[PDB]
RNA sequence: GGCGUCUGGGGGGAACGCGGGGAAGUGAAACAUCUCAGUACCCGUAGGAAGAGAAAACAAAAUGUGAUUCCGUGAGUAGUGG
RNA sequence: UUUGAAGAAUGAGCCUGCGAGUCAGGGACAUGUCGCGAGGUUAACCCGGGUGGGGUAGCCGCAGCGAAAGCGAGUCUGAAUAGGGCGUAUCCACACAAGAGUGUGUGGUGUAGUGGUGUGUUCUGGACCCGAAGCGGAGUGAUCUACCCAUGGCCAGGGUGAAG
RNA sequence: UCAAACUCCGUGAUAGCUGGUUCUCCCCGAAAUGCAUUUAGGUGCAGCGUCGCAUGUUUCUUGCCGGAGGUAGAGCUACUGG
RNA sequence: GGGGAUAAGCUCCGUGCGUCGAGAGGGAAACAGCCCAGAUCGCCGGCUAAGGCCCCUAAGCGUGUGCUAAGUGGAAAAGGAU
RNA sequence: UUGUGCGCCGAUAAUGUAGCGGGGCUCAAGCACACCGCCGAAGCCGCGGCAGCCAACGUGUUGGCUGGGUAGGGGAGCGUCC
RNA sequence: UCAACCAUAGACUCGGCGAAAUUGCACUACGAGUAAAGAUGCUCGUUACGCGCGGCAGGACGAAAAGACCCCGGGACCUUCA
RNA sequence: AGUUUAACUGGGGCGGUUGCCUCCUAAAAUGUAACGGAGGCGCCCAAAGGUUCCCUCAACCUGGACGGCAAUCAGGUGUUGAGUGUAAGUGCACAAGGGAGCUUGACUGCGAGACGGACAUGUCGAGCAGGGACGAAAGUCGGGACUAGUGAUCCGGCACCUCU
């Protein structure tokens, strides 16, 4: 049978055009009563997924 | 029959990070601190929790000003 | 960490025809709630807060 | 209810089917929700095949399709999920 | 197997024969090879004594950014051409700006993917082989032993001497 | 054979566990450390290995110049304490 | 360098220090980690290291000048002694 | 009375000498300082054969460096059956 | 104390039938020592003619039983205001 | 009836502990363990934040009504031995210590380049724009002298949006 797909490895990755993986960042949800904006501010945006982790992440988006 | 003692802190990471000689960008850190153990100059800023940075490239002369360790920066020559 | 009536208490800081809750954490054991406050809304300008929880 | 007469049924079968019941070890590196599986097994009835089947259906303003079933794809996608 | 075994740590009496990384699947990723080449390839199925011909439904590429509307070599955020993020195969040649690390506008050179197959790892399946204790479903068992029921039989011989 | 029999079936149950895993040569060649861990005998990533492509000496060694350190040592009417 | 009794073939850290692990051969009486040295195969060829040259054991009962009288050599303290 | 180099006593466990590896050694074969030679390894060299990386050249020759190896990665092959 | 004697079934010898668990090997000494820290197998020395029979039971860490005490992992069954 | 009931540990148990900050061990960069040694935190803050300005303490000597070892005062010596919201260190007299006036930057939209780095986390950050505070201006202000003061993800809740 087929290589079936991993839920969240699907929800919280992405690929953009040349194949880089992109993510999300942490730390940012709830307790942002106390956070100065500048670490509420480095966390937006996306981030390209280190190296290290890459193939795991490949392995499991893909099959 | 316990010994309460054992805790203790991770490190920080304090020191110097490029000395004398080197090609230093801009915004790049030099030293962190907790004190001003060593003290800016010129061409060189402070941060919040007392490292320091610099503020226009070129390289580094750890000299004093009035008895205390300041940290430089100087002209690089143009190519 | 809770939710208790801590000392450290309060917070919401709403606008007038300003709709941008900046937040605060506070006091109240010391009187005062009818005066100061200013902050930067969107759309407007340097304009006048309450602490309206 | 009793008596007489006439016709049926009664059980066996290797798998295949339809309706009903219906687990657990396992996986989750524990586990109860979940999964294993509505599988194994049990029951009642069949047939040479069965069941479903003629729209109180799909669709999207395209002037469209026109009973059902089984195969390929859509798709390991939209989604669902301690 | 151990840091370390000639080891007084395990295993083997000897011979002979048998005995453990396998298969599926247009599955996934990487890489060799072959056909085609900005195109590539068919599935079910139909016709075929055979391994062959057909079959465009589909899939992968050819433009992306953004949660989305949406826009488009630009787009998102934002009041902003003001910076940044992502993208615009890559290099090459000339310019202008700075050397806060190079950028921006032109010109040309022009983009390579896909389908078979082989190898390696891998996903779902018993998934390299052997090994439990023990969980569940349906049945077999009281001729042994535990107890009860129904009905029969057995307890030599000698002493003590209750009630009446 | 009983702190819950036996048999067939599920079932080739599962084991972070023990054992075992068969022909040859050529080249290179380790580790036993770090963070985390229902975790400490296991595992994930980094570390060290090789194979292929890319970048070409950027690695390493010696000499010379520039830089911060508060260790050995020593010192204390140069501070804190004896 | 810590813990320990400044004991352990103890335990825990450091170290462009080493070797063993994964590394044979020679010496150490025998002896994974010590010293030397890093094995492509052959030769009834030569020179050397560590170590050693009375016999066992291949090589010097070697040369020179002094000490040792204890079998020291070929275990050992506080202390004692013409 | 000082400092030295060798020495004495303190010295003391249970299968059998048994704290030179043994015989034995002071007519040192023991300690020290200098000197001379030598033996000694799979080290280096010497004569030969194979192999891997690179380089030079010519239609595969030569040369330099290299070749311990477990976990493990890669490469090239014998053999069995159909 | 304090043990002695006698008889039968065995045990020993002869004729016949004729197994067993166990087993890496083998023409399988002792000592002091070294070593994964208790050596038939190593070193250095001492002793010993080859092959058998009856007998003892100190060792071969003897045979048997993949420890039953401890620890880890998984189960089971039992309890309780989990 | 189904199942859970932790780990470390100089065997296990009993005890104690698990995260964060500071110091020594820690071996002159960074880093480095032990059931090694000493402490602390799970906060507070119309001001104890921002800005402009001004001043220097502690201690000792003397005088001095209650007043003494010390209370407030005056006069000298006094480079810094006090104090710094809260543990310790590094720093602070050039003051970051003490005091007074305005006051909300305890903002919004971003962020070059860097540290540290298994990974996720974490730390600073000049400079640009709107709109402001203070100040005569230069210029400083994106919380506190610095490092601790808190908890990922999922699932829900409140306000606003020209998204569906």
């Amino acid at each position: 049978p087929k290589a079936k797909t991993h839920s969240g490895a699907s929800k919280r990755f992405r690929r953009t055009g040349t194949g880089k993986i992109v993510r999300q960042k942490a730390n940012r949800r709830h307790l942002l009563e106390h956070k100065p904006t500048k670490r509420t501010r480095r966390l937006d945006g996306r981030t390209t997924v280190s190296a290290a982790d890459n193939s795991r992440i490949n392995k499991l988006l893909n099959g | 029959s316990s010994s309460r003692n054992g805790r203790d802190s991770a490190a920080q990471r304090l020191g110097v990070k490029r000395f004398g000689g080197q090609v230093v960008k801009a915004g790049e850190i030099l030293v962190r601190q907790r004190g001003t153990h060593f003290h800016p100059g010129v061409n060189v800023g402070r941060g919040g929790d007392d490292t320091l940075f610099a503020l226009a490239p070129g390289a580094v002369e750890f000299g004093a000003k009035r008895g205390r360790k300041t940290v430089n920066i100087v002209p690089v020559a143009r190519p | 960490a809770r939710n208790e009536i801590r000392p450290i208490v309060k917070l919401r800081s709403t606008a007038g025809t300003g709709y941008t809750y900046v937040t605060r954490k506070n006091r109240r054991n010391d009187p005062d709630r009818i005066v100061l406050r200013k902050y930067d809304p969107v759309l407007r300008r340097h304009v006048e807060f309450r602490e309206e929880r």
